[PDB]
């Protein structure tokens, strides 16, 4: 998987993962694309793509309003995956990982979306409302394809979920740094990247002296919403990750 | 937490923690002699139960058929059934030491309820409500400030009930370890479908107790209207191994399920999530969550509890639907025939039995749970 | 028919045989168990009796003092405790072969209760009402003809209450044969007064027993509004022989009684005859009937029952005055404190009660009628 | 004797009926009053009926409901009818003259103080409509001490048992109501109520002549209110109002008499 190629090739440099994400079609699938392009050359080792949903239960303001100004612009699964086939013409190296909540699975079709993944070139997929109890069947067509389904742990949760949470992940596991909304740390063998909150550059070396990777959403979706139109957007959001480089 | 295949406890890792602690609480209230009597006494004292089982002699002449009896749930203090469950809950907040109770409201109903059971309580109450029902209930949303709530509006999303549901939940992922979430139907994660079906069933047992004693036997058939599907479920339950006793189900087909604009989740709907729960949904192509329309507001809830999806695909409860202009009809002709104003969620329910009635004996016994009074509806009736 | 000098039946001949029909017809029915057992049906499955008896333990604890119980009479079937005389007068009329039942309304309470139990029992049924109130009351006035009433606005004379009553009046002496005349309180010629106080008595004889059982002891104050008097009289008439019972009234004061817009008939009305009755009233100097002002429209008939004129001259029962403002802040503080909106007129009781409780030990009790639920007053308070 | 005594007997030895408007005082205002009474006995009445303006008239039609509403609104008070009274009595000592008051403005009043005004002033006899035998205890001794008629009235439905004890309290006549009802112009119409040898006047609906001559075959004399009350209410509004009435009324007089054969 490419997920687990380039933990591997940090980890020979010593380096850790800088695994920014963005919200799908916020302003427009258009400016999605070249923000991937531009969070590549910003040194991104990894890209999570929020897939918007009308009900994003896990997402604090910053991310909702975001995924709602992406259902304005039209943003549905089969685009994303169209703007993502477009990336794999060029860039066939840097990893994807969808971040998509369960129904918008469900109602395309579990086998259907998780084929429609692996031909597109997503790599792994974060279903936020989706505990491993009830991740059967999507967690068998993943298998079948070779995507990885990235779990969550919070820090509220028991050690015996952390422990079912383990034996059932694959790429990395995402650490929620607080119960809430957009040691701890241990201690299975995957990849650990830690994420929520964290929106300042000294707050993710912090975060980076401590995990695998740092996820910075929120932080980077704000400097989408306040770039008026211009773009600037794509030179703010590049020249922002670029100091969490 | 499962219904055949639906239910379930569909929730990010985050809020796994808050559901153990609620459900093992539950649990054990559920089997405390004394939290029930506790509840029992609220119920009696406070919220004015048993409610009456009504002979509608009138309408059952009116109709030619069945006999036709109505549980009184317009009788209950505020007006309807939802306080039997926010009662519940807002009592097992209490004795869990709670400060806080949060609820979320669509027309309102949920939100008084919850906010009279945290006044009466002594908790501090904050109610979720979208901005584009603000909008439509100011006469709620006064009460609701009466009663010492906050009222939090949400201007987010589709800013109704959908989005509502979404800040509640985060407020109690955030605020566990001193607020209650109050849901207001058998809708979400377990153990909510559960225990607010388990916090209703007053009414079925009062029901089949009280027409045991009317009649001497079973009804032959139990009515409900199904928004969410609280009423429904409250009354179905304690007679769900009662063979005899057909358990049918209203939804709201508003203009007609041909227009688009419905709530009928049952119905038209097909299987998804929303809100925790795998349940039957009125969703889009890309599963985005579709609003439902209808007359009445308490009806738009654009999924149902998992245990009627259950209940349905077994076939122990026939749902149907009736239209806008037909609870409009229900609505008019119980007030004049029995002098009961019924809310147009309910009338839903008697519009339907409108229909069953005729087509039953004389000797047989249909009852309707009356699930509120229509007080608050006389203003959209006469527009 | 006098309750010492107060009472009598002071109206035209033309109505004397009228009266005299139906004290026999009263009379009957009252030691008829058939009656009083038919009465007790539709009472409990109906109406929803008996209500219970609340403990307002916030509020007890808010005030410092005395234990507060509420006669929760807002939970009866309409929302307040007219029902219990509309509903008994109605299955006399029906007894005596009356096929048409007119009532008068101030506020529509009545004419609501009235235009119910005709629904139910299907009488026809007339609501006389001053067009001043119909102008206030559009939402009462729709629920009267929703319910199958016809409503006849009275324009002659102040177009207010005691108007609707003359008019009413009139229309039965003019159609005894077929029509029965359903006064709203205690009040008018007797046997109105006898009549309406015996079909309200059910509340305190529920009340005496409640308290019995809850606290063992009997009240040390019982506290009801008075407008026409018969909620109070109803919770008052079963603990007239406890002489330990201490029975307040409170009646409203408007904007103060200096002021002279108050319905604080008993504490500044003098003796005169009004609508059949000798009793006290609020008049001119040239004996011209004045209208009374209150924030709640209920209190505003200008006489009261001639009983209550007779408790007040022995002094059995102590008559008060709480003004608008006072009877707001209750009406805020009970919502806020045990989740019960209560009527604005109901809310003067509860006024009087929070200046009293403090005043006495924790180990005493008060009992407060609870006559109605104030969501009708929920527009007035906001305004 | 009473005035009202004296003219019953005068009209017996004539052979004739009394004739007996009814009209609200102070409408539309106690100088017009006054010109209606001096108009009215001109016009042939025999016994002129005052109404004393309550605001909560309960044996009154429409008409005479707006005529108390407009009279009290013009300021009309007992005192004030007393003073046109006694102006009346300064010209006229023979006309009687009967209040019809209901009982909260006597009472109030004071009842005593009442009837003693009324035997000062000069009013011959009254009218209660909502005051029985049973509760005019009190009234009717003081009537009896200051020589003040009180006429009961007897209604289609009261039983032969009300109307001995009725008749046994009345003086001055009895008031025959024609309608179990209340007042006003009515088309329409036995009594008959010797239990009594005191005079009977038949009142309540009689709004034209040939209604009024058809009442003064079987009774002692015809009462008529509501219908002259119109015709101050539809002048509208010249004290041509005195015209209208005269004329009215001096029909009214050639139709109330033994028919002719
Ligand atoms: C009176 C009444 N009936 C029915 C409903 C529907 O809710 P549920 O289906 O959860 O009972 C509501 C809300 C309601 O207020
Ligand atoms: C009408 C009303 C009253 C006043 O009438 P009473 O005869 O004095 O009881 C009081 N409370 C409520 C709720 C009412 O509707
Ligand atoms: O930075 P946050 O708090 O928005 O969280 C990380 C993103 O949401 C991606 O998971
Ligand atoms: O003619 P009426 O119908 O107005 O009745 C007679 C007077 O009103 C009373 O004497
Ligand atoms: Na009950
Ligand atoms: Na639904
Ligand atoms: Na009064």
């Amino acid at each position: 998987n490419r997920i687990a190629e380039a933990f591997e090739e940090l980890k020979k440099k010593g380096e850790k993962a800088l695994i920014p994400f963005i919200t799908a079609g916020d302003p427009d699938l258009e400016t999605t694309l070249e923000l991937v392009r531009a969070l590549v050359e910003a040194g991104a080792d990894i890209i999570e793509l929020g897939i918007p949903f009308s009900d994003p239960l896990a997402d604090g303001p910053t991310i909702q309003r975001a995924s709602q100004r992406a259902l304005a612009s039209g943003t549905t699964l089969d685009k994303v995956f169209e703007m993502v086939r477009e990336l794999r013409e060029k860039n066939t190296d840097v990893p994807i990982v969808f971040l998509t909540y369960y129904n918008p699975i469900f109602r395309y079709g579990i086998e259907r979306f998780v084929k429609e993944c692996a031909e597109a070139g997503v790599d792994g997929l974060i279903v936020p409302d989706l505990p491993p109890e009830e991740a059967a069947d999507l967690a068998a067509a993943a298998e079948k394809y070779g995507v990885d389904l990235i779990f969550l742990v919070a820090p509220t949760s028991t050690d015996e979920r952390i422990k079912m949470i383990a034996k059932h992940a694959s790429g990395f596991v995402y650490c929620v740094s607080v119960t809430g909304v957009t040691r701890i740390r241990k201690h299975t063998d995957l990849p650990i990247a830690v994420g929520f909150g964290i929106s300042t550059p000294e707050q993710a070396a912090e975060v980076a002296q401590v995990a695998d990777g740092v996820i910075v959403g929120s932080a980077i979706v704000k400097r989408i919403e306040e770039n008026q139109d211009e773009e600037d957007i794509v030179e703010e959001v590049r020249e922002f990750v670029r100091e969490l480089r | 937490g499962r219904f055949g295949k639906y239910g379930g406890q569909y929730v990010p890792e985050t809020l796994m923690p808050a559901l153990e602690e609620l459900e093992e609480a539950y649990e054990r209230a559920k089997n405390d002699p004394e939290f029930q009597a506790e509840l029992e006494y609220y119920l009696r004292d406070y919220v004015g139960r048993p409610t009456p089982l009504y002979f509608a002699e009138n309408l059952t002449k009116d109709l030619g058929g069945a006999k036709i009896y109505l549980k009184r749930e317009d009788l209950n203090h505020t007006g309807a059934h939802k306080i039997n469950n926010a009662l519940g809950q807002a009592l097992l907040a209490k004795r869990m030491g709670k400060k806080r109770v949060i609820a979320e409201t669509g027309a309102g109903q949920h939100g008084v309820a919850t906010a009279t059971v945290a006044a009466m309580f002594g908790l501090e109450c904050v109610v979720y409500m979208g901005a584009e029902d603000i909008e439509r209930q100011a006469l709620n949303v006064f009460r609701m400030k009466l009663l010492g709530a906050k009222v939090r509006p949400v201007t987010s999303g589709s800013r109704t009930l959908k989005d509502a549901i979404n800040e509640a939940m985060r407020d109690w992922v955030t605020n566990v370890e001193d607020t209650f979430y109050i849901i207001g139907s058998v809708v979400g994660p377990h153990p909510y479908p559960m225990m607010v079906r388990d916090f209703q069933s007053v009414i079925g047992e009062e029901a089949r107790q009280q027409i045991l004693e009317k009649e001497g036997r079973l009804p032959d058939a139990i009515v409900a209207c199904v928004g969410g599907g609280s009423n429904a479920m409250g009354i179905f339950h304690p007679f769900i191994d009662d063979e005899s006793v057909r358990l049918i189900g209203v939804e709201a087909a508003g203009k007609g399920i041909e227009t688009g604009k419905h709530a009928a989740t049952l119905s038209a709907g097909r299987p998804g999530v929303l809100h925790g729960a795998m349940t039957y949904l009125l969703q889009d192509e890309d599963g985005q969550i579709i609003e439902a329309h209808s007359i009445s507001a308490g009806l738009d809830y654009p999924g149902v509890g998992p245990e009627h999806a259950y209940l349905k695909d077994t076939g122990r409860a026939e749902y149907v639907s009736v239209t806008d202009d037909e609870a409009l009809e229900a609505f008019q002709l119980l007030s004049r025939t029995e002098g009961i104003i019924p809310a147009l969620e309910s009338s839903h329910a008697v519009a339907y039995a409108m229909k069953l009635a005729p087509e039953l004996s004389k000797d047989q016994i249909i009852v309707v749970n009356l699930s509120g009074r229509g007080d608050k509806d006389v203003n959209t009736v006469a527009r």
